[PDB]
């Protein structure tokens, strides 16, 4: 997966870009999702990938639903 | 209990009603005229005795 | 319609008796108090009481400094009195030597906030400061209570002596050659353009220019610098958009010929400063330009 | 001698309740329309401005042009207004949502009450009320300003969602001590005359002063002075992201043009500038200095 | 001091010789030869310097404003516009509401020095004119 995995963190970042932009009616409470989100590494070991997805996508969709204000 | 001594201090604030003696003619009390400066406050003029 | 009254010379305040006066002589009664002169009754100086934090009172026991105001976050304090030499240790404009002498007298953890304040933000300082006058009768304790005067002329109580303006000589410069009988003082910060951070370099450049139009213009001779700086700054960065690159504000009015070379005396550390005399004060506003 | 003021009077009755009412406001500002000596109450205040079609620019565009006057003292069957003069000191009741510190550079706005009620009906009388501007610090006047000129360019796509988002935090502003709201110029699907020509005051300038500039630069980039001419026409090029390796590394420029026709989009850039000119600059008309306690009465030298 | 660069001598007096008049109130008036010069030179570099720079800091809708305004609604005031631009819904490429505020706060900065050049510092403030109009009182003295 290393090739996928250096692209990874490219799309990973690009949403930080426009995740500090966009407007919320609470700014304070995305900006913890936004925090999680630039914190993502990878460990040596090829098995800790698979909870930093996890650890991602479930604080970046959190994210992704206000955006069309989705429960 | 652990291997530690407690030694807590705690400050306790009581009134006093103090007395005051002295001599007399202990001191001197020299006094000018007091004097009315005036300020202005844009609309009523506070003054400073 | 009296014509008898319209040919009257105006009557003065002082011809009448003091107000005071005139309601103890209906009842013809003596207060201890004398009334008979009210002190300061005749002052076209305007001035407020400030109460300041005692950590900022060095180089401020002299009279004659600027006030500024500086809003920073928390509103505990919503504001603070920053002296113009306090802030010139974050001026590039200030000697290397100058800059290491007076800062050491700025030990406290008051002044020490300033300097902190300054850098958590990536605001621009100009729009951070707003001047309020100038320093006179300080009450010196442990929570000073600075008197500023926001219009007119400086000096102490009862005129007896006139307070001078202290002003910096490295921060002090000229224009033309041959000044007039008559120069505006004005206070303007000129920033100049850097990768980790837009560094401020304070200037106070008084002139015989009033007019705006020419003031700026003759500005850009020895500043054209700084535009370079700025101009090649707004391509670096897309996405990121300095405004500016100084400010003016008036500072007031002085005759020029008063000015002459001066030093401060404090903590038995002499201070070079120009030393502007019969500064009357004529505050203005920020005003942006490039 | 008395002090020289303004006399005014109402043509309608004065109930004695009505009358209290205006003690509240012996130290707050009344703009008048033109300096005079007696004046008729429709005159005063605020009110008589007041418009449908037209938005908020017509109010701050007048009002730039009015004689602010102080109130005095209410005398029942007449009312004293003194006009301040430049350099001395003068009263301000606190009308304005924000609080006032010390120091701080008062100017004078037209107000901007939001949706939902909050203390504000005052002195109804003949089907008439006596508005008032909001005076407020210079700097958030700065901001109030801008927010506004945004949400007009967005009156025309309230269609989808980012930009219907986008508009309520520009709607909600945010600063010390209480907020305040400021309500959408935005109505009935179509933007009001007046921020329509604010926003094409902008609009103008925002493009047409791209291709006109670029016959200018050219050649007095040729006598190199101060050298910011050359960098000056890579800034031009409006890009963001580096030139990918193609054209152009010249900025566009634009092609033959009539020799008439080109000096007539010169004389209509600057004109747009004039119609802007009421937003391009605010102006300090008050300066407070110490500030009384409960942040309602105020101490401050006039300006202007 | 702008048309009489890039531009043919003898072109350039066809302008000169109808830019000078003003029918302002009515009444013409004429210019007493105008010349361009050193002094208008540095009022040239002034204007092509924070002009150019103004053209970096409209946003990418802002510019746009008047293409969208054509396409959905039309008004007399437009149709000169139409005229003035460059020969020849969608989504909005970003709406960051920081990124616009910052970007037309600095926007401002370049048209209160831009606008100056041709402002002057007011002289007077006229509250009532004589009938005679030979003279008014008048506020904001010099």
């Amino acid at each position: 997966l290393s090739s996928v995995l250096e692209e990874f963190e490219v799309r990973c970042v690009a949403v930080a870009r426009r995740g500090y932009t966009y407007p919320f009616g609470d700014r304070g409470k995305a900006r913890d999702h936004l925090a999680v989100l630039d914190r993502t590494e990878f460990d040596t070991d090829v098995r800790h990938d698979a909870e930093i997805v996890e650890r991602a996508l479930v604080s970046a969709v959190i994210l992704a639903k206000m955006s069309v204000r989705e429960t | 209990h652990p291997g530690f001594a407690l030694t807590a201090v705690r400050t306790d604030t009581f009134e006093v009603d103090m007395l005051l003696y002295s001599g007399k003619s202990c001191t001197s009390v020299i006094i000018n005229n007091p004097i009315v400066t005036k300020e202005e406050r844009d609309i009523s003029t506070t003054y400073h005795v | 319609m009296d014509a008898r009254a319209v040919a009257k010379r105006p009557r003065d305040p002082a011809d009448e008796d003091n107000e005071l006066v005139t309601a103890l002589k209906a009842k013809r009664e003596v207060n201890t108090i004398s009334v008979r002169y009210l002190y300061h009754a005749d002052h076209q100086a305007l001035t407020a009481r400030f109460f300041v934090p005692e950590g900022l009172v060095e180089f401020e026991a002299q009279p004659g400094a600027l006030l500024i105001r500086m809003e920073t976050g928390c509103d505990s304090p919503r504001h603070l009195y920053i002296s113009l030499y306090l802030l010139g240790i974050r001026a590039s404009n200030v000697s290397a030597s100058t800059r290491c002498l007076l800062e050491s007298v700025y030990t406290a953890s008051a002044a020490r906030a300033a300097l902190q304040w300054l850098d958590l933000g990536p605001h621009l300082l100009h729009r951070r400061l707003e001047t309020l006058g100038c320093v006179k009768t300080v009450s010196l304790g442990i929570t000073s209570l600075l008197t500023c005067v926001m219009r007119g002329y400086l000096y102490n109580t009862l005129k007896t002596e006139v307070f001078a303006l202290m002003i910096p000589k490295d921060m002090y410069l000229t224009w033309e050659e041959t000044r007039g009988r008559l120069q505006y003082v004005y206070l303007i910060i000129v920033y100049d353009y850097d990768g980790p951070e837009t560094r401020p370099g304070i200037y106070v450049l008084t002139s015989s220019i009033a007019h705006w139009q020419t003031l700026v213009d003759v500005a850009r001779g020895k500043f054209a610098r700084e535009r370079c700086s700025f101009v090649n700054r707004r391509i670096t960065r897309p996405r990121q958009i300095p405004l500016c690159t100084g400010v003016i504000q008036k500072l007031g009015w002085c005759l020029a010929d008063d000015i002459h070379t001066s030093f401060l005396v404090h903590k038995e550390l002499k201070l070079s400063v120009v030393r502007l005399d019969n500064f009357s004060v004529e505050l203005g506003d920020f005003r942006e330009f490039v | 001698a008395m002090e020289a003021n303004i006399f005014c009077t109402f043509d309608h009755k004065l109930s004695i309740a009505d009358v209290g009412k205006l003690t509240k406001l012996v130290a707050a500002v009344v703009p008048i329309p033109q300096r005079l000596h007696l004046i008729k109450h429709y005159q005063l205040g605020l009110h008589q401005f007041v418009d449908h079609t037209r938005g908020y620019v017509r109010l701050r565009g007048l009002l730039r042009n009015m004689t602010l006057t102080l109130m005095r003292r209410v005398e029942g069957n007449q009312i004293l207004l003194h006009v301040p003069t430049h350099g001395l000191l003068y009263t301000v009741l606190n009308t304005g949502p924000v609080t006032w510190e010390k120091g701080d550079a008062l100017c004078v706005l037209p107000p901007l009450f939001h949706g939902p009620l909050a203390r504000e009906n005052l002195l109804t009388l003949g089907q008439w009320e006596l508005v008032l501007p909001w005076i407020v610090p210079m700097p958030l006047a700065l901001e109030i300003n801008q927010r506004l000129l945004i949400m007009g360019l967005f009156s025309l796509d309230r269609s989808y969602e980012e930009v219907k988002a986008a508009v309520q935090q520009l709607q909600t502003i945010t600063f010390r001590d209480a907020t305040f709201t400021i309500p959408d110029p935005v109505i009935d699907q179509h933007l009001l005359i007046d921020m329509k020509t604010a926003c094409l005051s902008m609009s103008m300038v925002a493009n047409l002063a791209s291709e006109l500039t670029m016959t200018y630069v050219r050649k007095l980039a040729l006598e190199d002075s101060s050298m910011l001419l050359v960098k000056c026409q890579e800034l031009l090029m409006r890009l963001d992201r580096e030139r990918s390796v193609g054209e152009p590394r010249t900025p566009a420029r634009p092609q033959h043009v009539s020799p008439d026709d080109e000096i007539a989009r010169l004389s209509a850039l600057f004109v747009m500038l004039r119609q802007l000119d009421d937003l391009i600059r605010e102006q300090v008309v008050f300066t407070v200095c110490d500030v009384s306690p409960d942040n309602k009465s105020a101490t401050c030298i006039f300006k202007g």
